[PDB]
Protein backbone atom coordinates (compact mmCIF):
# COMPACT_ATOMS: atom_id res chain seq x y z
CA UNK A 1 0.00 0.00 0.00
CA UNK A 2 1.88 3.05 -1.34
CA UNK A 3 -0.33 6.08 -1.91
CA UNK A 4 0.83 9.46 -0.59
CA UNK A 5 2.18 12.81 -1.81
CA UNK A 6 2.96 15.10 1.14
CA UNK A 7 4.68 14.20 4.43
CA UNK A 8 2.64 13.15 7.43
CA UNK A 9 1.37 15.64 9.99
CA UNK A 10 3.43 16.75 12.97
CA UNK A 11 2.17 14.56 15.86
CA UNK A 12 2.84 10.91 14.97
CA UNK A 13 -0.26 8.75 14.83
CA UNK A 14 -0.96 6.03 17.39
CA UNK A 15 -2.53 2.68 16.52
CA UNK A 16 -5.16 1.50 19.02
CA UNK A 17 -6.30 -2.07 18.38
CA UNK A 18 -8.89 -3.80 20.54
CA UNK A 19 -12.59 -3.64 21.41
CA UNK A 20 -14.71 -0.49 21.67
CA UNK A 21 -16.62 -0.50 24.96
CA UNK A 22 -18.16 1.94 27.43
CA UNK A 23 -17.01 1.94 31.08
CA UNK A 24 -15.45 -1.52 31.21
CA UNK A 25 -13.21 -2.82 34.01
CA UNK A 26 -11.36 -5.96 32.84
CA UNK A 27 -9.08 -6.65 35.81
CA UNK A 28 -11.33 -8.19 38.48
CA UNK A 29 -10.24 -10.19 41.53
CA UNK A 30 -11.65 -10.91 44.99
CA UNK A 31 -11.58 -7.78 47.14
CA UNK A 32 -11.19 -8.42 50.86
CA UNK A 33 -13.55 -5.62 51.93
CA UNK A 34 -17.15 -5.14 50.79
CA UNK A 35 -19.41 -2.21 51.67
CA UNK A 36 -23.08 -3.33 51.90
CA UNK A 37 -24.82 -5.32 49.13
CA UNK A 38 -27.72 -2.89 48.55
CA UNK A 39 -26.85 0.67 49.62
CA UNK A 40 -24.72 2.10 46.81
CA UNK A 41 -24.47 5.47 48.58
CA UNK A 42 -21.57 4.12 50.65
CA UNK A 43 -19.70 2.29 47.89
CA UNK A 44 -17.53 5.38 47.30
CA UNK A 45 -15.69 4.42 50.49
CA UNK A 46 -13.97 1.78 48.34
CA UNK A 47 -12.48 4.52 46.14
CA UNK A 48 -10.60 6.09 49.05
CA UNK A 49 -9.21 2.65 49.98
CA UNK A 50 -8.79 0.67 46.75
CA UNK A 51 -8.34 -3.13 46.81
CA UNK A 52 -4.72 -2.73 45.59
CA UNK A 53 -5.56 -4.00 42.07
CA UNK A 54 -8.18 -1.38 41.21
CA UNK A 55 -5.86 1.36 42.43
CA UNK A 56 -5.27 2.45 38.81
CA UNK A 57 -7.61 0.22 36.79
CA UNK A 58 -7.08 0.30 33.05
CA UNK A 59 -9.97 0.00 30.65
CA UNK A 60 -10.73 -0.49 26.96
CA UNK A 61 -8.48 0.70 24.13
CA UNK A 62 -10.95 3.43 23.14
CA UNK A 63 -10.39 5.04 26.54
CA UNK A 64 -6.63 5.03 25.93
CA UNK A 65 -7.06 6.55 22.47
CA UNK A 66 -9.38 9.27 23.80
CA UNK A 67 -7.00 10.09 26.66
CA UNK A 68 -4.08 10.23 24.22
CA UNK B 1 -30.44 0.10 68.08
CA UNK B 2 -28.52 1.39 65.06
CA UNK B 3 -29.40 2.12 61.43
CA UNK B 4 -26.90 1.98 58.57
CA UNK B 5 -23.75 3.00 60.43
CA UNK B 6 -22.11 4.71 57.47
CA UNK B 7 -24.46 7.71 57.61
CA UNK B 8 -22.56 10.95 57.95
CA UNK B 9 -19.39 9.01 57.10
CA UNK B 10 -20.16 8.64 53.38
CA UNK B 11 -22.95 11.18 52.73
CA UNK B 12 -24.26 14.35 54.32
CA UNK B 13 -26.83 13.12 56.87
CA UNK B 14 -30.37 14.40 56.83
CA UNK B 15 -30.95 17.55 58.85
CA UNK B 16 -33.54 15.76 61.00
CA UNK B 17 -31.69 12.93 62.77
CA UNK B 18 -31.39 14.92 66.01
CA UNK B 19 -35.13 15.27 66.68
CA UNK B 20 -36.10 12.02 64.94
CA UNK B 21 -33.51 9.92 66.77
CA UNK B 22 -34.33 11.63 70.07
CA UNK B 23 -38.03 10.88 69.78
CA UNK B 24 -37.41 7.28 68.70
CA UNK B 25 -35.01 6.75 71.61
CA UNK B 26 -37.58 8.24 73.98
CA UNK B 27 -40.39 6.00 72.70
CA UNK B 28 -38.15 2.93 72.77
CA UNK B 29 -36.54 3.28 76.18
CA UNK B 30 -37.72 6.26 78.24
CA UNK B 31 -41.25 4.91 78.54
CA UNK B 32 -39.88 1.66 79.98
CA UNK B 33 -37.39 3.41 82.26
CA UNK B 34 -40.07 5.79 83.58
CA UNK B 35 -42.89 3.27 84.04
CA UNK B 36 -40.56 1.17 86.19
CA UNK B 37 -40.01 4.18 88.47
CA UNK B 38 -43.76 4.23 89.17
CA UNK B 39 -44.14 2.97 92.76
CA UNK B 40 -46.35 0.25 94.24
CA UNK B 41 -48.44 2.83 96.14
CA UNK B 42 -51.30 1.63 98.33
CA UNK B 43 -53.34 2.46 101.44
CA UNK B 44 -52.20 2.48 105.07
CA UNK B 45 -55.18 0.31 106.08
CA UNK B 46 -53.63 -2.85 104.52
CA UNK B 47 -56.82 -3.11 102.45
CA UNK B 48 -56.05 -2.02 98.85
CA UNK B 49 -53.09 -2.27 96.49
CA UNK B 50 -52.25 -0.74 93.11
CA UNK B 51 -49.82 -2.22 90.60
CA UNK B 52 -48.60 -1.11 87.16
CA UNK B 53 -47.16 -3.96 85.10
CA UNK B 54 -44.23 -2.51 83.18
CA UNK B 55 -43.53 -4.88 80.28
CA UNK B 56 -47.04 -4.55 78.83
CA UNK B 57 -47.23 -0.96 77.59
CA UNK B 58 -48.19 -0.03 74.04
CA UNK B 59 -49.49 2.97 72.12
CA UNK B 60 -52.60 3.37 69.98
CA UNK B 61 -53.08 4.72 66.48
CA UNK B 62 -54.14 8.39 66.70
CA UNK B 63 -57.86 9.00 66.29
Amino acid sequence: DDGMDFPYLDPPLICCFGAVQKEFVPSVRVSEHQMDPDIYSGWKMMQWNPPEFGRAPGGPVSNVAISH
Amino acid sequence: MLRDGNEGMSTIPGFNQIQFEGFWRFIDQGLTEELSKFPKMEDTDQEIEFQLFVETYQLAEPL
